[PDB]
């Protein structure tokens, strides 16, 4: 029937950078193609409804072409933004129903002007370490110690002060445990910040 | 906008679900779809004032229709471990083909061999850093929601009764603490980053809030232990000069 | 709502020789509503042998359609085309002469 | 060829 | 030098007899090449010219199932009017539509139309500028606010301007020795005594023709409508009671002027 692909299937880029987003369907007796984001909580948000005849559109920095004769579709993203972060799903509509696409996870990564990066002990079985305040190319890599949790690296914007920060979370309910190895098996910045007593 | 009740459901196998959806008002068209993982978002059927005008691969134990007032309602029956997705219910002014659908929030539907393993989690609150305080001038609390299963968990802070959503982030998905085991409960984590001198301030209160979804109180319950009941499990900090 | 009258135009495809085959046309225009009647007549009796075309319109919207038969032309032989429509008090039969 | 239009009145 | 294509569609509400009947033909100038009618046992679109029958097969079915979907559009839209006009559902309606498209030598767009009929009489028609509405009545300036609100007029514009002349320029080029080759008509003089004189005009595509010492008597003179032959050709005749005909045509060479010769 009808098989709508997606490429890619994630992108972690900086901010500033324009995207291409690819869309691929195999039947073109289509009513109209559609690029939607979900973003969790909030549901399915049309972005562009391109109509059947036309091969283009355009939306602020959003700007999707049509092809039929092909099967293709791209969705184009000036400037990406970090407020831009979500599923993109190409949508498409047949004679018989709609189908939907794998869709584009899009993180947006925010520039960090002068990264600080540090680890630090946070008060109070668990104990938890806490490095922040890093360049948004620091790669937060998984533990070699199951009974070490680590966490994805998280962007918290402070509005008031236009100030967003980086930081991961890593905890273990283990004795000699402590957070000067706590992410020892990412790659950290040599000018890490180890506070120690 | 689309409304959908219920937001989350935790269920077991052979039971019986009706969801709802309030369309947008004037809108006289309703969809219902079904979002997994190995097979995506799915259309499942359309109506159109009453009738219904598309059906996507709809199950037969899946039942819907749109009533006089426009609102729908799908009923998943004899329910299975795959029927565990996300529900959306779409809503459009008519039938129009150079016209957009309007999407509600979603029902998550959780279906599991028996509930017997559903946990409430154990909440926490961690104080700021005495060297973050001094070095970057702003201090990080965390909050680490432990033990939970399903991951149907909901995790927000308060600032004096207030929602905050400025300076807080929270892990997209919750991690395994046994990726070992099948049935293994989940972990979460979030940050709320405040001024270092917002901090000092001992009048402020500071309290992660975790919304839990598990069983209703209308489920069974056997067990010797507490009932995994649909609960708020609160941690709570003080600011401290 | 409006009511127009059929114009009928019965004729022939190619000009009248009495052998060669031929056909029959009886073409009704400018009508409206679309239902409408249209029998062909040999020596008065009916031809069940009747195709026609599909059903199309004008700018002015009038309805028009092309009944067809194919026929032997003779001298003896004499045909017409009953068309019956709304606004006829009676069913119309127009002649079918050879030079008009 | 025709146009793919759903546009009830 | 200019070509046209066209698309007519007609519905007819039969209460208590079933669904109304759909009938669409599709015209490239004066030529019909398809046709569907709900009257079939499997309704489909079907070829009535040679140089359509190349399509294959993904046309079809994607021709046909824009002609169910009309139908259907169409058999909604015959329910809502009865609500617009409150009128009885016992009663027989029609509505008829036609869009298309104009193209000069170079095949570049000249008008795109889209009108509805519902009566015999105006309903809604997209403007010259493919971007408005103009409603007849009331009753079409609800569809007209609900075709706005959807923009329904981008994607018939996108269609006029976009596809509708791309598919025009494919049948030309397939079908160029029938469509794009005039045929001038075959003339003739007869006389009936009262007296009259009939200018005759047969076998001649396109269907445009025209027909005292130079003066015209156009207040008597019979001029019947232009009438199909049969085999995509037309024919035509001119009367006045009694002198010289007046002929001009596509494919003739130099406007004729004929008399009757005894
Ligand atoms: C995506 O589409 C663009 C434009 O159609 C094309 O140039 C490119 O090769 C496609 N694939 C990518 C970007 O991987
Ligand atoms: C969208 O991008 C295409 C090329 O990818 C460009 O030709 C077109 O002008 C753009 N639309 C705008 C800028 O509105
Ligand atoms: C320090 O990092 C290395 C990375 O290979 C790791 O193997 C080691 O266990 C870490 N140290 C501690 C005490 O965990
Ligand atoms: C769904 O189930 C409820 C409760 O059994 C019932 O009242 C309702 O009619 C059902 N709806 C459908 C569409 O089956």
């Amino acid at each position: 029937k009808q098989e709508v692909t997606q490429i890619p299937a994630a992108l972690s880029v900086p901010e500033g950078e324009n995207l291409v987003l690819n869309c691929s369907f195999t039947d073109s007796a289509i009513y109209n193609l559609q690029w939607f984001r979900q973003d969790p909580g909030k549901g399915l948000t049309s972005l562009l409804l391109i109509q059947s005849s036309q091969r283009e559109q355009t939306s602020g920095r959003l700007n999707a072409s049509l092809d039929k004769s092909s099967g293709r579709s791209t969705l184009y993203i000036a400037a990406s933004q970090p407020g831009d972060s979500a599923t993109y799903l190409c949508a498409v509509s047949n004679f018989n129903k709609f189908y939907f696409g794998s869709g584009t996870k899009l993180n947006v990564k925010p520039n960090i002007q002068n990264p600080d990066p540090a680890v630090y002990q946070l008060r109070d079985d668990k104990s938890v370490c806490l490095f922040t305040d890093f360049d948004s190319q620091t790669n937060v890599s998984q533990s070699k110690d199951s009974d070490v949790y680590i966490t994805d690296k998280c962007v918290l914007d402070m509005r008031s002060m236009d100030f967003k920060s980086n930081s991961a979370v890593a905890w273990s309910n283990k004795s000699d445990f402590a957070c000067a190895n706590a992410f020892n098996n990412s790659i950290i910045p040599e000018d890490t910040f180890f506070p120690s007593p | 906008g689309v409304t959908q009740t219920p937001k989350h459901l935790i269920t077991a196998t052979g039971q019986r679900v009706t969801l709802r959806c309030s369309p947008r008002s004037g809108d006289l068209s309703v969809y219902w779809y079904q979002q997994s993982l190995d097979q995506g978002l799915q259309f499942l059927i359309q109506y159109y004032n009453g009738e219904e005008r598309a059906k996507g691969n709809i199950l037969e134990r899946f039942s819907a229709q749109q009533f006089p007032d426009l609102h729908s309602e799908l009923n998943l029956s004899s329910l299975e471990l795959g029927d565990s997705a996300l529900y959306f219910c779409a809503s459009s002014v008519a039938t129009y083909s150079t016209d957009t659908q309007y999407f509600g929030p979603g029902t998550r539907l959780t279906v599991l061999e028996d509930l017997k393993n559903v946990f409430p989690p154990e909440v926490a609150v961690f104080e700021p850093s005495e060297a973050e305080i001094s070095h970057t001038q702003k201090a990080t609390l965390v909050c680490l929601a432990t033990g939970f299963f399903p991951d149907h968990v909901e995790l927000s802070w308060w600032v004096n009764g207030k929602e905050v959503h400025s300076g807080v982030c929270t892990d997209p998905q919750p991690l395994k603490e046994q990726p070992a085991l099948n049935d293994s409960r989940y972990a979460l984590s979030s940050r709320l980053r405040v001024s270092a001198t917002f901090w000092q301030n001992p009048r402020n209160h500071f309290r992660c809030q975790v919304q839990f979804y598990g069983l209703s109180e209308n489920d069974e319950w056997t067990q010797d232990r507490a009932k995994p009941v649909t609960q708020i499990v609160s941690a709570e900090a003080w600011g401290r000069a | 709502m409006i009511q127009r009258t059929p114009k009928i135009q019965v004729y022939s495809r190619h000009p009248a020789e009495n052998g060669k085959s031929n056909f029959l046309n009886c073409y009704v225009s400018g009508f409206h509503p679309s239902d409408i009647e249209v029998d062909l007549l040999k020596n008065g009796e009916r031809i069940e042998k009747v195709e026609h075309s599909d059903l199309s319109f004008s700018k002015d919207w009038s309805f028009y359609l092309l009944y067809y038969t194919e026929f032997t032309p003779t001298e003896k032989d004499e045909y017409a085309c009953r068309v019956n429509h709304v606004t006829l008090s009676q069913p119309k039969i127009v002649k079918w002469d050879r030079d008009m | 060829g025709q146009v793919m239009v759903v546009a009830p009145r | 030098g200019s070509h046209s294509m066209r698309y007519f569609h007609t519905s007819v509400s039969r209460p208590g007899r079933g669904e109304p009947r759909f009938i669409t033909v599709g015209y490239v100038d004066d030529t019909l090449f398809v046709r569907f009618d709900s009257d079939a046992a499997s309704p489909r679109e079907e070829p009535r010219a040679p140089w359509i029958e190349q399509e294959g097969p993904e046309y079809w079915d994607r021709e046909t199932q824009i002609s169910k979907a009309k139908a259907q559009t169409d058999r909604e839209d015959l329910r809502t009017l009865l609500r617009y006009y409150n009128q009885s559902e016992a009663g027989s309606h029609t509505l008829q539509n036609m869009y298309g498209c104009d193209v000069g030598p170079d095949g570049r767009l000249l008008r795109g139309y889209h009108q509805d009929a519902y009566d015999g009489k105006d309903y809604i028609a997209l403007n010259e500028d493919l971007s408005s509405w103009t409603a007849a009545d009331t009753a079409a300036q609800i569809t007209q606010r609900k075709w706005e609100a959807a923009r329904v007029a981008e994607q018939l514009r996108a269609y006029l301007e976009g596809e509708c002349v791309e598919w025009l320029r494919r049948y030309l080029e397939n079908g160029k020795e029938t469509l794009q080759r005039a045929d001038p008509p075959k003339t003739h003089v007869t006389h009936h005594p009262i007296a009259t004189l009939r200018c005759w005009a047969l076998g001649f595509y396109p269907a445009e023709i025209t027909l005292r010492d130079g003066e015209d008597q156009t207040q008597d003179t019979e001029l019947v409508e232009t009438r199909p032959a049969g085999d995509r050709t037309f024919q035509k005749w001119a009367a006045v009671v009694v002198y010289t005909c007046h002929v001009q045509h596509e494919g003739l060479p130099k406007p004729l002027t004929l008399r009757w010769e005894p």
